[PDB]
């Protein structure tokens, strides 16, 4: 078997800059037997290039393939925003093998999030659980910090977050931190805040609420 | 749109066996080869096997030579994968895909580039049993934010839309997290301007397939 090795792991470049991706094989493969794929979040992969350098139909000129032997390359000659994605090489000379992908991350100037805190719905409280949600909307970069506090008591170990993939239009991230409590605890306390710390913020932002309206 | 359409995702107890369907266009079914590539965290895109319906010939990867078997149904041009004695590691998205070459007189290159792909079938190999979510309003207080908390289901996945498709701009359907409880929890939001909460009413359209759950929940 042949082992596709892609490098680097992530590529962070601005639109209009050139991307070049490396895919190395564990042994020599002819140019005819190589494919490149593109996977954007939550989709199948699209064939971009087959036989080292033949563009599949409908694929833009800014993708080209090259190399031979044990070193093959895809160059996105000038990145679009919409080229934020992961990308896989495949040998099909023998038994098909794929690399583990390169992620391209589209650079952008700093964007502070806009923050939104949601208290628990009554229909869930009538069910015995209490889920408070806090949204960080359209920020860049990906490095952000969400610290729940309940009546200035800092939370830990009770909150989970998940992050939407880099938008293909405005290249930002959005996150969703969720403090979870029992219906019991949720009534023993009154000042439910969510404090955000991101590069775009002069100092940490706090949204909050009270159990009122 | 010369497409490939697949069966729904499933949860399967270990040691069991799942089968995933792959239904084609007729053109594809006559003159091309259909492959099964699976993708899971930690070892990525993994070739499994491929079938040439016009010949009925198969070639699987060594990794699966006994647990895997690929079969067609010419009556409706559906290809079938069946992976047997499921292991934990099998859990993945299984894709079907058209090989790039059209069939040749002398033949068959099972090793091939993959032209066209289906939409994905997520096989959870889990001892846990199905559970439908409980959706809950995410209610607002000049742009506002609202959503729906699709809390407490299994397996993956659920889908989320807004106004049965009519609302899409500003919609953030987050990736599911897996709780300490062992069930999944998800969150969709959408931003709209405050002026429209007098005008427009907003419903999310939650759909969790393997439990056969569908919910439409309006938001304040």
């Amino acid at each position: 078997d042949i082992v596709m090795t892609q490098s680097p792991g992530t590529l962070s470049l601005s639109p209009g800059e050139r991307a070049t991706l490396s895919c190395r094989t564990s042994q020599g493969v002819s140019s005819s037997y190589l494919a490149w794929y593109q996977q954007k979040p939550g989709q199948a992969p699209r064939l971009l290039i087959s036989g080292s350098s033949s563009r599949a139909t409908g694929i833009p000129d800014r993708f080209s393939g090259s190399g031979s032997g044990r070193d093959f390359t895809l160059t996105i000659s000038r990145l679009e925003p919409e080229d934020s994605a992961v990308y896989y090489c495949q040998q099909y000379a023998t038994s098909p093998t794929f690399g583990q992908g390169t992620r391209v991350e589209i650079k952008r100037t700093v964007a502070a999030p806009s923050v939104f805190i949601f208290p628990p719905s009554d229909e869930q409280l009538k069910s015995g659980t209490a889920s408070v949600v806090c949204l960080l909307n359209n920020f860049y970069p990906r490095e952000a910090k969400v610290q729940w506090k309940v009546d200035n008591a800092l939370q830990s170990g009770n909150s989970q977050e998940s992050v939407t993939e880099q938008d293909s239009k405005d290249s930002t991230y959005s996150l969703s931190s969720t403090l979870t409590l029992s219906k019991a605890d949720y009534e023993k306390h009154k000042v439910y805040a969510c404090e955000v710390t991101h590069q775009g913020l002069s100092s940490p932002v706090t949204k909050s609420f009270n159990r009122g309206e | 749109q010369v497409q490939l359409v697949q069966s729904g995702a499933e949860v399967k107890k270990p040691g069991s066996s799942v089968r995933v369907s792959c239904k084609a266009s007729g053109d594809t079914f006559s003159s091309y080869s259909i492959t099964w590539v699976r993708q899971a965290p930690g070892h990525g895109l993994q070739w499994m096997g491929g079938i040439f319906p016009i010949f009925g010939s198969t070639n699987y990867a060594q990794k699966f030579d006994d647990r895997l078997t690929i079969t067609t149904d010419d009556s409706s041009r559906t290809v079938y994968m069946e992976l047997t004695s499921l292991r934990l590691e099998d859990t993945a998205v299984y894709y079907c895909a058209r090989g790039a070459s059209k069939v040749e007189p002398a033949a068959p290159a099972y090793s091939d580039a993959f032209d066209m792909w289906g939409q994905g079938t997520l096989v959870t190999v889990s001892s846990a049993s199905t559970k439908g979510p409980s959706v809950f309003p995410l209610a607002p207080s000049g742009t506002a934010a609202l959503g729906c908390l699709v809390k407490d289901y299994f397996p993956e996945p659920v889908t989320v839309s807004w106004n049965s498709g009519a609302l899409t701009s500003g919609v953030h359907t987050f990736p599911a997290v897996l709780q300490s409880s062992g069930l999944y929890s998800l969150s969709s939001v959408v931003t709209v301007p405050s002026s429209s909460l007098g005008t427009q009413t907003y419903i999310c359209n939650v759909n969790h397939k393997p439990s056969n759950t569908k919910v439409d929940k309006r938001v304040e």
